[PDB]
C-alpha cells in the first residue's frame, strides 16, 4: 500500500480527533535533538511506514525491512515513495506516536510487542518482549487499517513474559 | 527587521486572514478587558462602600456624623503558557516546489510557512474557544484524556458556586422536566440591583431541536425566552448554538459588573523568535498562546445538564 | 551576476547561489571558448 | 552577505581554484544544456510529421489537397540531490592554530574551511565524473556497494538499448578480434539522417597503448589507430573522429556521435557542488559545512552507443 | 561513505574526511680521509 493514497469527485466532510488519518504525522510530540536516519527498503517486499524496521546489509546497500522486537533497529517514521527512502528512529530514541497495529480491540495503558512483521501486537502472545512499549489510547480502525498510540522508551532488562 | 526576519515578515503579511474567534459572541464588549502577563498570577481588588447608619440631618450646631464605611475584596486568576509545534518548508526552499497554482508538496503534505502558520492559529483558536466555553482542554471526541489545569482556571461551564440544576435520565425528552428545571434554576439566579441587562442563553443542538417544538401555537422557546424576560427587567435575550455543548444549557447575564473575562494580551496565537533549521529544506516554527482569566460573581451562572444515563 | 565581476555583490544567500551558478556556466563557455582538440 | 557570512565570503574567494569537470570534453558545446531543477522528474516532448499520400498537381479548380500528419512522443528524465558533510575550524580560531608555514590542526587533522571546501568539491567533482561516464555511484574500487538510484537515470555506459559487443577472453590480446568486433558493432550502429557528424571514442590506457602499435607480417606508416579512424570515418560520411583516454574506464571502448540531435546532456544548473547555508556551531573550535550536488539528466536516442567490452576471466 | 539523498527530514549524513601526510628528507654528511705528499 501506500500512505497517501486519489481524485474526488466530493470533497470529504469540529477539531477533535481529526488526526485519525493513515499519512498524519508520526511524532505526537516531537523534540530537536532526535535522531533521524535514512535508509533503503525493499519496494516489493514490505511497505515499512509505521513499523518496526531491521538493517539487512545486502550486496548493494544497506536496507531496512520490517521486523520482531528481538532484531529491531528502529521505528520507520516516514517514506518517500519517489526515491523508495524510508526514515528510521534508531531505538535508542524515545518515541511517541502512531503505529500500525493488527488487534482492533487494544486498550489504555496495555503492554505491547512488536511482530515479526513490525506490527504492534499485545505482549501477552508469549514471545519475551524486549522493549518498553505502551498503548496511550484505543486502537482504531481507518476504513482498513489499524492504529494506535503507543510510548517507545528503550530496551527491557530482563525479557518478560 | 523585516529585512532579517522572513517569517516574521510573512506573519505580518498573512496575520488578517485568520477569522476571529466566536467566543467574541459570548460576551459584551465592555466585559473583555487584557491584562499584561504570559504565565502566573494575578490579584485583582474589589473595593465596595456601604452605610454605618441613616444619614445626619444638618441643623443648628452638630459634630456627631453617620459614617460611611469601605470594604475589600481578592480574587486571585492563573494563567498558563502553553505552545505547538508544526513543520514547514523553507523560505530558500520555496522556489522548488512552487506548482502551477499551488506551492508544497502533495505527496509529503508539506506547505509554505504562512499557509502553516495559518492553519495551525486557526487550530489554536478553534481550542481556545472550546476551553473558554467549557473550561476542559482535550483533543477527542470522547472529552478523555484532558489536560490537567491549574486551580483558578475555570470555564463558564464549570465555574464553581453557580447554579447547578440535573435532569434526569428518564426525563430526557419532556420538554416541560427541563424547562421545570430551568425555571427553578432561574429562581434560584441572583442578579441583586444588576438585574436590568441583557441575558445569554448557549444550547447544544439537540436542544436546540427540541426547542422549537409546540409548547405543552406557541414555542418553548418563546416560553424561555418569556420566563428570562420576566427576570431581566425585560432586557434583551440572546439565544446561541455551539456544537461544543452536548445536553448542557448555559444562562448567564451580559453585565460587566457579574461576569468579567480578563484575558493575557497573548492569549491568541503568537509565533515564537526560534525557528528549527537544517541541512534539508524542512524547518520548524513554535506557536505560543495563554489560557485563563474568566472571573464572575456567585450565584450568576445557571448550569443545566440533562443526564443520558 | 556572476563572481568574475569583483563589481558585483550580492544580497542574499540566494543571489549568491544563483552567482555560483553563472560563475560555472560562464567557466564551461569558456573553456569550450579555449578548447582547440 | 559578505559583510555577515565569512564562510559564503570564502567559498567566492576561492572558487575559482576548483578545476573544471573533465566530462565536458566528452561532449560538443552544443551537447550540453542546463534545466532548473533540484529533485523531480521532468519531461521533454518530440514532435514529427509525414507524409500521407503523393502531393497534389495544381491544375485548374482542386478542392482535394493531399495532407501532412503528425507524431509525438515524451521522454521523461530524473534528477537527485545529494549532500555530504565535512568537518573545519571555527573562523575565530584559526589565529590559535596558525604556523610559520601553514594553517590548522595536523596532529587532529583539521583545516581552515576554504581548504576543506577546496578539497571536498573536488572530491565531488571525481566522484559525478564517474558517474556520467559510467552511470553507476560508488566509492570502492570494487564497484560494489553502488548507491540506488532513480529510473531513468543512467550514464553512457549503460544506456539501454544500444550496440554492445563483447571480445572473448582468449581474444584479449588480438586486435583483429577487436577490431573484428568495433566493425560489427560499427556496422550494426543506425545514425539515420543524422550521420553525417562528428564521432567520439573513448578507450581505457590498455587499449590506447595497445592502438600506436603498427598495424598487422606488420605494416610502416599506418597504425591501429588509423585503422579505426578510417573504419568510422566510413559511416561518419568522413566526418571528423575524436580519441580520448580515461582511467575511469577498464577494457571498454565506447563510440558515439557528438550530435546534439541523437544524445543530449541536460544536467541540473545546480550539479556541481554548492554549500548549503546551514553551518553546525557549538562551543568548540570545530564547525561542520555540507555541500550539494544534483545527479541526472542524460538522454540519448536508441542504437547509437556503440559499447564494446574486453573480457578478461 | 555513499552520499546521503536530501528527502524529507533527515539530520545524519555522510562525511567527508581528511588527513595530513609529513613528509621528511634527510641529509646526512660524509667524509673520506686521503694520503699525499707534503709540499713515488
Amino acid at each position: 500500500y501506500s500512505k497517501s493514497m486519489i481524485e474526488n469527485k466530493v470533497f470529504s466532510s469540529c477539531f477533535k480527533s481529526k488526526n485519525e488519518r493513515v499519512d498524519a504525522y508520526s511524532f505526537a510530540c516531537s523534540s530537536y535533538t532526535d535522531k533521524i536516519e535514512e535508509y533503503l527498503y525493499d519496494p516489493a517486499n514490505s511497505f515499512p511506514y509505521k513499523r518496526g524496521v531491521k538493517l539487512v546489509p545486502k550486496e548493494n546497500s544497506i536496507y531496512v525491512e520490517v521486523g520482531a522486537d528481538t532484531d529491531m533497529y528502529g521505528i520507520c517514521v516516514d517514506v518517500c515513495e519517489f526515491s523508495c527512502t524510508a526514515y528510521v528512529l534508531p531505538i535508542t530514541n524515545n518515541f511517541e506516536g502512531y503505529l500500525v497495529t493488527r488487534n482492533p480491540s487494544i486498550k489504555i495503558g496495555e503492554i505491547l510487542d512488536i511482530n515479526n512483521n513490525g506490527v504492534i501486537i499485545k505482549a501477552g502472545g508469549g514471545p519475551p518482549t524486549a522493549i518498553n512499549i505502551y498503548a496511550l489510547s484505543d486502537s482504531f480502525t481507518i476504513n482498513s487499517i489499524n492504529l494506535i498510540k503507543v510510548a517507545i522508551f528503550g530496551n527491557r532488562g530482563l525479557e518478560k513474559t | 527587521l523585516f529585512d532579517e526576519n522572513y517569517y516574521a515578515k510573512a506573519v505580518a503579511n498573512i496575520i488578517g486572514e485568520v477569522k476571529d474567534p466566536i467566543m467574541y459572541k459570548w460576551f459584551s464588549p465592555d466585559q473583555i478587558e487584557d491584562v499584561d502577563l504570559q504565565m502566573g498570577y494575578q490579584k485583582t481588588v474589589k473595593w465596595d462602600a456601604f452605610l454605618n447608619a441613616n444619614p445626619t440631618t444638618i441643623a443648628n450646631e452638630v459634630n456627631t456624623i453617620s459614617t460611611i464605611g469601605f470594604s475589600s475584596e481578592v480574587v486571585r486568576l492563573n494563567y498558563l503558557k502553553l505552545q505547538y509545534k508544526f513543520r514547514h518548508l523553507k523560505q530558500t526552499s520555496e522556489k522548488f516546489y512552487t506548482s502551477d497554482s499551488y506551492i508544497g508538496d502533495i505527496n509529503n503534505n508539506l506547505l509554505p510557512f504562512a499557509q502553516a502558520y495559518k492553519l495551525a492559529s486557526s487550530e489554536i483558536i478553534k481550542l481556545i474557544n472550546h476551553f473558554v466555553l467549557t473550561g476542559t482542554v482535550s483533543i477527542q471526541k470522547d472529552g478523555k484524556n484532558q489536560k490537567r489545569l491549574l486551580p483558578n482556571m475555570y470555564g463558564l461551564l464549570n465555574m464553581p458556586e453557580q447554579i447547578k440544576e440535573e435532569v434526569a435520565s428518564g426525563d430526557k425528552d419532556k420538554m416541560d422536566k427541563i424547562f421545570e428545571k430551568i425555571e427553578a434554576g432561574l429562581s434560584k439566579l441572583e442578579l441583586g440591583d444588576e438585574f436590568s441587562t441583557p441575558m445569554m442563553v448557549i444550547v447544544d443542538p439537540a436542544t436546540s431541536l427540541k426547542l422549537v417544538k409546540p409548547y405543552a401555537c406557541e414555542k418553548w422557546e418563546d416560553v424561555l425566552i418569556q420566563t428570562i424576560k420576566a427576570i431581566n427587567n425585560r432586557e434583551d435575550v440572546y439565544i446561541e448554538t455551539s456544537n461544543l455543548l452536548k445536553h448542557k444549557i448555559l444562562i448567564y447575564p451580559l453585565n460587566s459588573e457579574l461576569i468579567k473575562f480578563k484575558p493575557s494580551k497573548y492569549m491568541l496565537p503568537t509565533p515564537n523568535e526560534q525557528v528549527d533549521k537544517d541541512s534539508t529544506d524542512v524547518a520548524h516554527s513554535y506557536i505560543d498562546f495563554v489560557l485563563g482569566g474568566l472571573l464572575a460573581t456567585r450565584k450568576t451562572i445557571l448550569q443545566v445538564n440533562i443526564k443520558q444515563s | 551576476a556572476s563572481l568574475l565581476d569583483s563589481n558585483f555583490v550580492p544580497i542574499n544567500f540566494t543571489e549568491f547561489v544563483q552567482a555560483i551558478s553563472n560563475t560555472y556556466k560562464q567557466r564551461r563557455i569558456q573553456f569550450y571558448e579555449n578548447l582547440k582538440r
